[PDB]
């Protein structure tokens, strides 16, 4: 059961690498929503949430090509370790 | 300091012989004594010159110095019990020198020892020698097969054999060696992987015949 | 002069070389060509080596 | 004197001694507290010193057990490390049982280790022992080869004995005096 | 004094010594506290000594284990390196444990590996062992291949006594005596 | 004195000076600390030198093993990097098994690499090796082709005695005597 | 005095002075620091070593490998950059195992890549090898073609004799003497 | 300083030989330490004029003017164990040259040689030449096959041999050139694999290869 | 600075012959005493001239220098166990020299080794050179074919031999070139894998191996 155990921890390091970059790219102009405002604060809550938004898009704008052939490859590599 | 003090405590086991060519030969016994009295002259508390000489390397020595000067030989084992007297096993239905070629040989062996103060030649039987090595392999109770042929015989032990055989054969092997050398009569000890231990037949329309020695072994279904 | 060579054949295209020597065509049949043979062979004596391949390796044949 | 070894231990140190001892070399053991033991022989004795710790493979290595590879500290345990941690000291406990019989010095004891034999649906194989010693001389060896083979028999599930193989000998000539200081 | 290796090791620089003093060499060790050791040779035998350290490829290289590519420290674990691991501890048990009988010097063990037989649907293959040896001069070494074979033969599942092989041959020279200071 | 190499390694500069001690020019290692090694020739051998610098390829490169390729230290890793490890492990455990036998200076061996068996349902293929050796000259190296070749057969699954090829030599002859500085 | 190439590297410098020293030119090597290095020729050998660096493509590319062009740095690996970076190790290691038989200066092999097998459904092909040599003059070079071939052959699964081609070659004359500076 | 303290410490691997045309002739041993004396001469370090010889290049310079001004010459081989009188072989069943002639093509060749002293013609004879080496091939159990033809015969040593045949015929060919030369009997050690590697054929004279079951193809008679 | 003291401390292994040709003969018995001794003077802590000799490689100089000078001859050995007096082994069934060229040969051997003082022509048998190496491989149980023909035999050792057989083949080899040298007798060990383990076959004059249930294999004799 090597491909049984090896296409399990290449499913969930694909989910670490996957979700891990949208997630710090939603954290970083986060903290520097933040930060930020520590002169001329006029803080509102609601307001980093827009650009948060904008921010994950922006990325998946860029990481769209390379998001799709990290899964066109495991997925046709899934395939031919059960078939042959 | 002369030599027999520069050694160990024990004054026993080496014994120092004064030659002939000027020269002092230190008598060990086995290998691990004679590195230990190559290490005292190796190291170099000697002024004068030494030698440490033994039994199987002197034996070694003088069979290079004999299949070049005297060829076509038959001969047995030359024994050191009393280093200063050897006894050199000749064969007797083998050779044909007559007394006056025998006292040559027995002056020009005595030149190449020069530890030795002279070298007695006796001429030991050939038919002894192989029925002392038949007997002592059936005592053991040991699956043997015998190959005579012109000079010389050849006793082969196969078969998938056990631990007690292995240990039976391996100890009378080497204590015939040391007696007799393997020149005349030679053993054949090989692990195969059949539960006959050698031997084999075949069987047709009136019972078993027994199979001349041959190369191929047939393997065992068991 | 003439032989055939054989490297793990199928009884029917062994035998079908030896139908220029024998002067007549072979026919074999579909159980008789499932056993295979390999080796040098040469074809001087037909006639006697049809008889003895037959029994070494057990065959019935009628001319 | 020229020093060879240092920073060796206890149990390596009194391996290279005893053998160098044997050989009409003598040397001597520092003790360097905190860093470990060292070793140093004359100088006559220096370039043969050197010869027999590159024939000996001089320091001793530590002796390996199969249950070190499959540390009990370890998060997975698989049932193939479990039967690898089994089986080793099953042949460690028959070796230190080997050792308290009349007359045995050193002993060791290989177990034939199966692994796929479990998860497969074939059933496992039969099981394979094999036994070195070392025994006192002046004792007719040749009929205590017939105590290990019933001793080592019937202490597992189902073996014969054409799979027991037990290859044991006498120990070697003691040595007692001194190796003896060079003088020039 | 001309250097022409440092920073050695210490089981390396024991080595190269007992290289250089075979063919009528002496060097000299030199330590220097964490950087490791040094090792010079003198002037006129300079240009034999680099000769030599090309020919024998010196200084050597550490010793490889098939357990040193799959180590224990792992987060994951396939059973090809739990099968592998288990392997090379046999390997290097079966040495360890040549060592031991009366005569050898040197032992060295090599296993077939089997790896991919408990994945598909194959039967496991048959074991194949090899077996190096070095055996103190004055031996008869020819009688001594059916212990070694027989000491092999049941330490594992099933083998055969067409598949051990062992090839061992007797030791050099002994060299014992100084090598000789370049007089000029 | 010209520089010709510089910023050099401990291995590369003895092997610098070996080739060039060969061909009667005499080269001098200076070391710069951190910076490595240096070569420096004289005036009137810098025309030969750099030619046989060109000509012999100097200085050499790392030697490659198929394991550097493949590091264990990554995360995951797949079968075919796995069994690729295994390999590599195997093939350096083999060359430095055979360095041990009697008259063998160096040895290099090969092997084939089946890395497609498990992809497909075609049964995996045999495997091949292929080995080179360098003798001590002084003996009659025709007869020492069987040796390596039964040692390498029963070493793995199933080899033929036709799948592997020994391709061996004797060494050249000795490099003994100074180099010479030309006078001036 | 007039310069014609600086910023270089080391080991293009020595091939720069290796060209133009075989054709009576007399070129200068200048260290620069962090810079670089810089040939310098003289005034009359300008219009000469400006044809020669035009003609020989000088300074000298990099050589290329192919394991250069997958780099190990991709956190996912298709099996199309692992079999070629698998064979970019192999092709690399048979060629440092050719420079060390008896008489080979330089050599240089290349594996025919088959990568869409492994991955389609199609049965794989053959495997070819191509090797070039230059040997030592003095050589019997049609006699030293059917070791390669020999050597070549089983380092892979199935080769045949006609897939496999060796164009080797001696080395050219020998260049000892030096230029000579223009005189006027 | 002279030319013999300006080579190594080994005053013996070289030979310095006092030419007449007012020059230095040093006589290396093969190519390692032909460039050992070529290193020396050519940085400079010696004032008159030297050089360097060997045996194989002085065979190869003076067969070039054998192929000018001596054409359609059967010889085989210039041997040099003494530089100062070579033996030149030449073939005594295929030459049609007189007692004269012979004389004229040593002092010709003579003075292309100026350190030897007077060329030694000897003729040797055809038939042992191509006796000693097959009586040679056939000793080291190798398959042959001989094709005798006017001017030479030629040794075919094909198909698929294993690695001891190619060691124990590299070892002939190279011990057989150095002492006759390869002019005359010339061996091709061609290792290549079976021909029609898998295909069953039916050889001599009305031949056909079975590309399959069900395929026939009919090239050159197999 | 005498040369026996410029080597090591064991004035045993070597043995400084004075030669004719104002030169000193350091005479060695293997390769490893070989480099020991050439690194001395190779080195130059000796002023006057010296040279290494050894078994081998004056075995194969003088023979050399024989297949020139002396082409077509027949022999097996120089024996060196004196280094005064050398033994040179020559055939007798397979030339005919007279004994005034037997002393042509006697000076001509003499005046290439300026260390010896005459050299000792012997002829020998040439049945006996091939019965000592048949009745020594008849006694080691192995299995061979002998292959006689004009001016040499040839023993062929083939088969799937194991390990004991591998190295009684060899020690017999090394112990029968010491004497003899390899110049009439050759012998020849190749070994192959076997292909009748698992078969079944029929041996005798029409003999065959089944590979299968269903193939026959008639190999060609």
């Amino acid at each position: 059961m090597d491909d049984l155990v090896f296409a399990g921890n290449k499913a969930l390091y694909l989910v670490l690498i996957l979700s891990g970059w949208p997630t710090i790219v939603a954290t970083i102009i986060g903290l520097l929503v933040g930060l930020f405002q520590t002169v001329t604060q006029l803080q509102e809550q609601t307001l980093p949430f827009g650009i948060k938004l904008l921010g994950v898009c922006l990325c998946l704008f860029l990481l769209s090509g390379w998001y799709g052939e990290v899964l066109l490859s495991y997925g046709r590599q899934v395939i031919f370790l059960a078939l042959a | 300091a002369e030599l027999d003090s520069l050694l160990g405590q024990e004054k026993e086991r080496f014994q120092v012989l004064p030659g002939r060519d000027k020269m002092l030969y230190v008598a060990a016994q086995n290998e691990r004594d004679t590195l230990w009295a190559r290490q005292v002259l190796a190291r170099g508390d000697y002024d004068k010159n030494a030698r440490v000489i033994n039994e199987n390397e002197e034996n070694k020595r003088i069979s290079i110095w004999l299949d070049t000067y005297y060829p076509q030989l038959a001969y047995y084992r030359i024994h050191f019990d009393e280093p200063r007297k050897p006894v050199f096993w000749l064969s007797r239905q083998r050779n044909t020198m007559s007394k006056k070629e025998l006292e040559v040989l027995s002056q020009k062996l005595r030149a190449l020892m020069p530890y030795a103060d002279s070298v007695n030649i006796t001429l030991m039987d050939d038919v002894t020698a192989a029925g002392q090595a038949e007997a002592g392999l059936k005592q053991q109770a040991l699956p043997y097969s015998r190959r005579n042929h012109k000079g010389g015989v050849t006793f082969v032990i196969q078969g998938a054999l056990d631990d007690v055989e292995i240990l039976r054969a391996r100890q009378f092997v080497d204590s015939y060696y040391r007696t007799w050398g393997g020149r005349y009569v030679q053993f054949a000890i090989e692990l195969k992987d059949d539960w006959l231990k050698g031997r084999s037949f075949q069987y047709g329309a009136e019972g078993y015949i027994k199979m001349s020695p041959g190369h191929w072994y047939f393997p065992s279904p068991l | 002069g003439s032989g055939f060579v054989a490297k793990d054949d199928s009884l029917r295209t062994f035998f079908d070389a030896m139908a220029l020597q024998l002067k007549e065509p072979v026919i074999v049949s579909k159980m008789a060509a499932r056993k295979k043979i390999t080796g040098n062979f040469e074809f001087h004596d037909p006639n006697a080596l049809l008889e003895k391949l037959s029994l070494q390796l057990g065959l019935i044949w009628y001319f | 004197d020229k020093d060879l070894l240092k920073g060796l231990d206890q149990e390596q140190a009194n391996e290279v001694i005893a053998v160098l001892q044997m050989h009409n070399i003598e040397a001597n053991k520092i003790d360097s507290g905190k860093l470990g033991y060292s070793i140093t022989v004359a100088e006559p004795d220096f370039t043969a010193a050197v010869y027999w710790i590159k024939t000996y493979q001089l320091p001793p290595r530590p002796r390996v057990e199969i249950a070190q590879m499959f540390p009990a500290d370890s998060l997975v345990s698989s049932p193939r490390a479990e039967k690898a941690r089994l089986y080793s000291a099953i042949e460690q406990r028959l070796e230190q049982s080997l050792q308290t019989m009349e007359g045995v010095l050193s002993a060791r004891v290989h177990i034939s280790y199966d692994i796929d034999a479990g998860e497969n649906g074939r059933p496992p194989k039969p099981v394979h022992l094999s036994a070195l010693a070392v025994y006192e001389r002046g004792s007719p060896l040749a009929h205590q080869i017939s105590d290990i083979k019933r001793f080592l028999k019937n202490s597992f599930a189902d073996v014969d004995y054409d799979n027991i193989s037990v290859v044991l000998s006498e120990r070697s000539d003691a040595q007692l005096q001194a190796p003896g200081t060079p003088v020039k």
